[PDB]
């Protein structure tokens, strides 16, 4: 039916809008998570920063 | 530092006649690695005084609470497992750092999570150069996908699918076409003789 | 061109030798007993010597040096100034995209407010004229190509 | 002995995150051996997020069992003659990372001593506790701050009611046509 496609598709937009936002914004909420630095060990600080670097991408492209 | 290196005398074990039992232990006391504050050590003294004064090893030193280097185990004519100890009472002792008898070579034994991070810090480092070395790269543009600016193109010949039907009479691109197929087709023929 | 996958190759490739040592070093050590990591090694490995080669030691944390505490804070800051120079970078060549693309749809309303048809085209992705709109027999299309 | 238990178990986890990792390396190496230009960058991307959940699942698979892994060191037992395997066993007690990590780790502290040299008795470590609490304060106002902000027409649907009566009204006019019944 046109109805129904129509509607679906504002699904998608819809679906695709709410997906790189909250993409966005847990990539940062979770970098706050990362933020932590004493009482780490040596080694456990390495990947974070990874993440982080990650984190912001995913940011960036979400945001493209 | 006093971890991974190696050290060796090769003289010193040719001259044993090859290590047997207490050989080896002097063996230990020829590394590096060896303590003064061993118990081994003050026994040794005990040695060069009371002499007659020593019963093997184990009884000599598990009533000899201190710093060890107990022989737990032991692979002839190659490995020689020894480990660190520290006795506190008839039963009780401390399990301390490994050192061996890498075949004429002494290395302590590696900490688990020492290397098991180790190993993670090399892949974090090779993700971390990973991502520096493709960042600022793709010039991300929203009309025309993630371009990658180049020289010149071939080299090699979203759910947009919409378009008008028959569209002839009309124009797309076709931005290149068979030009690769031209000296490819010239090379595939020059070997034609050949073939 | 290609080089970065071709240095990429060589990261990727490296970072999954240090890996598999790992994988295989654990494989062993988890299959003193059980057969489940014994499978998983390599043959290469399993030709040499039957596992179990490694033991329990419990002997110290040991120790770790103060300066490892530093390179706590040291990395983490580096990455942090990373990140902001990252979001800075970003906004800016977002910027000039922004730039690039109002300069378009623009145009395509200047000639929408002249009323004629539009239609997209294949992975092209750009919109296009149906410049024979008052028509004749054939069908006309024409992609407005952007001309930086 | 028991815990000799406990590190069976926590690396019978830990190798199987080693080997989603390793096997993602597969089939990365798998995807871009595929291309034979550059590889598209949407599935890079998604690579390096698969990469993301791997390595910090094993960081939080380290966990308390980590301090147990400390505990312990790798020596080779009687099973294992040492009579080719050497040079590769020495490879494998090389706990020693990589010699430009570990020049990038001089490249640091080169310049943190040389911060230390621009700022002498200057430590502010102690005061980054306290400023980790305020990350620790502001993520969780972060996180309570954006519930209070909206997110997301039954009348649409009721378009479709009036599809129906008009759908209905075109059975009774067809009736009319056929008929001239009202």
């Amino acid at each position: 039916s046109f109805q129904r496609q129509l509607v679906q598709r504002t699904n998608t937009l819809n679906s695709s809008i709410d997906n790189a936002t909250l993409t966005i914004l847990s990539r940062f909420q979770d970098i706050l998570d990362i933020a932590i630095n004493e009482g780490k060990d040596k080694y456990t600080v390495a990947p974070e920063v990874y993440q982080i670097e990650c984190h912001t991408v995913s940011m960036v492209r979400a945001v493209e | 530092d006093l971890t991974s290196i190696q050290w060796r005398m090769p003289e010193w074990v040719q001259s044993m006649g090859g290590l047997r039992t207490e050989n080896v232990l002097e063996y230990f006391s020829q590394s590096p690695f060896y303590s003064h504050k061993s118990n081994n050590e003050m026994l040794k003294m005990q040695s060069q005084f009371n002499a007659l004064d020593l019963g093997d090893l184990n009884s000599q030193l598990k009533r000899l609470t201190g710093i060890q280097f107990v022989i737990i185990h032991e692979r002839p004519p190659f490995l020689w497992v020894i480990q660190k100890q520290n006795r506190l009472n008839e039963n009780e002792v401390k399990p301390l750092t490994v050192y061996f008898v890498c075949n004429e070579n002494i290395y302590m034994a590696p900490n688990a999570y020492t290397l098991l991070a180790t190993r993670m810090l090399n892949a974090t480092y090779c993700f971390q150069k990973a991502l520096t070395k493709i960042e600022k790269f793709p010039q991300y543009n929203p009309q025309e996908g993630y371009t990658y600016p180049k020289l010149s193109n071939d080299n090699l010949e979203e759910n947009k699918n919409q378009s008008i039907e028959n569209a002839d009479y009309s124009f797309s691109p076709e931005d290149f076409s068979v030009v690769r197929a031209f000296m490819q087709s010239l090379h595939s023929s020059k070997e034609a003789p050949d073939v | 061109s290609q080089a970065y996958k071709k240095e990429l190759i060589e990261q990727i490739m490296i970072a999954q030798t240090e890996c598999s040592l790992a994988l295989d070093m654990t494989s062993l050590l988890l299959s003193k007993f059980k057969e489940n990591s014994i499978e998983t090694i390599s043959p290469f490995l399993k030709s040499t010597v039957p596992p179990s080669s490694l033991q329990f030691s419990r002997s110290q944390p040991p120790e770790s040096k103060e300066s490892d505490a530093t390179l706590a804070k040291c990395w983490k800051e580096k990455s942090l100034t990373s990140s902001c120079k990252f979001l800075f970078e970003a906004k800016e060549r977002l910027t000039s995209v922004v730039e690039t693309e109002h300069e378009y749809y623009t145009e395509l309303v200047k000639v929408k407010e002249a009323s004629w048809p539009l239609f997209n085209s294949q992975g092209s992705n750009h919109l296009s004229v149906q410049y024979s709109c008052l028509g004749g027999i054939s069908l006309g299309l024409g992609l407005i190509r952007m001309k930086p | 002995d028991i815990s000799t238990e406990k590190t069976v178990e926590s690396l019978e986890a830990i190798r199987h995150r080693i080997a989603q990792i390793v096997q993602s390396l597969t089939h990365f190496l798998a995807i871009l051996h595929q291309s034979e230009s550059l590889s598209p960058w949407p599935t890079i991307h998604k690579n390096f997020n698969i990469l993301l959940s791997q390595i910090h699942s094993l960081s939080n698979n380290l966990a308390a069992h980590s301090h147990t892994l400390q505990t312990t060191s790798i020596y080779p037992s009687l099973e294992f003659p040492v009579k080719e395997q050497e040079p590769l066993l020495t490879t494998l007690l090389r706990t020693k990372a990589l010699p430009e990590v570990e020049e990038w780790e001089a490249n640091t502290l080169q310049e943190y001593e040389a911060s230390i040299s621009s700022q002498p008795k200057k430590k502010e470590a102690n005061d980054a506790y306290q400023k980790d609490q305020l990350w620790d304060q502001a993520r969780i106002i972060f996180m309570e701050e954006r519930e209070n902000y909206s997110w997301f027409r039954q009348l649409e649907i009721d378009r479709a009611t009036e599809e129906q009566n008009a759908n209905q009204m075109l059975t009774d006019i067809l009736s009319f046509m056929k008929s001239g019944k009202r």
